[PDB]
């Protein structure tokens, strides 16, 4: 899933 | 895609040093000067007893939260790290899943006082006896011993910055799609770290640094102790453990 990690990485 | 994905000159290695040190300064979570001043603020015998009297599930949840908060600052450190955002999304996740916890364990030595063997936890300094309710004395003692051995190196903030960037940018992590790109990034970061040590006459610490298997063993023990806790309190993990924690350490 990696939902939170993807979000943290995308959130600029 | 990035200068540090190819061979870099001395001047570019010098810039990389300043870049890593800056990225770390902006993401270190806790100020070293605040940690050093708080060394006198130690938990009372009554406070230690109160933590020992807490249920296993409550201590696990408090510890999983604080660890999760520390990992968020590591994610921000990775994002500001020269070359990291130029890697693909799979590789960024691979590097953070394998390395975030290892970076937190290295960062931890700053919050650890070798003089009285205490760690900074929830506003004060406490010994390992504070975590007795967790029921994983081997893992806790191993983390304390590791922080104790790192404390003996007397790392500066700049050295922590550079070493910690290397802990994260590890081209040998299983699952890397752009292994050659990670390898070149690791090489330049190795050069930046060794250059700063050369410049500050601190190359003597190279032989005294922990073996890479020591950080992996601590992480493997963490995941193992999590599974034992999960068996005993599965609804505690599912309902009360941070989603980021479960994503990295459960699956
Ligand atoms: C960046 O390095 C650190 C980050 C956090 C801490 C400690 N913070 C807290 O206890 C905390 C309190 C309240 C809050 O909202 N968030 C965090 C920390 O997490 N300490 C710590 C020390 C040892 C362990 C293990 C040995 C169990 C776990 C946590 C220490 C060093
Ligand atoms: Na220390």
């Amino acid at each position: 899933k990696h939902k939170i990690l993807h979000r943290l990485l995308q959130d600029s | 895609e990035n200068l540090y994905f190819q061979g870099a000159s001395l001047t570019e290695i010098e810039h990389l040093v300043q870049s890593v040190c800056k990225s770390y300064r902006e993401t270190c979570q806790l100020r070293l000067e605040d940690l050093l001043r708080q060394r006198s603020n130690i938990f009372s015998r009554e406070e230690v007893t109160g933590y020992q009297r807490k249920s296993m599930w409550e201590m696990w949840e408090r510890c999983a939260h604080h660890l999760t908060e520390a990992i968020q600052y590591v994610v921000e450190f990775a994002k500001r790290l020269s070359g990291f955002m130029e890697l693909c999304q799979n590789d960024q996740i691979v590097l953070l899943k394998a390395g975030a916890m290892e970076v937190v364990l290295v960062r931890m030595c700053r919050a650890y006082n070798a003089d009285n063997r205490t760690v900074f936890f929830e506003g004060k300094y406490g010994g390992m006896e504070l975590f007795r309710a967790l029921g994983c004395s081997e893992l806790i003692s191993s983390i304390f011993d590791f922080s104790h051995s790192l404390s003996a190196l007397h790392f500066s903030e700049d050295e922590i910055a550079l070493y910690t960037a290397l802990v994260l940018i590890n081209a040998h992590r299983p699952g890397l799609q752009e292994k050659r790109k990670v390898e070149q990034l690791q090489y330049n970061l190795e050069l930046a770290f060794h250059h700063h040590l050369c410049k500050t006459h601190r190359q003597s610490i190279l032989a005294k640094l922990p073996p890479k298997g020591k950080l992996r063993s601590l992480c493997s023990q963490h995941v193992e102790r999590l599974q034992i806790f999960q068996h005993l309190h599965p609804i505690v993990v599912q309902a009360a453990f941070p989603p980021l924690y479960k994503e990295l350490f459960s699956g």
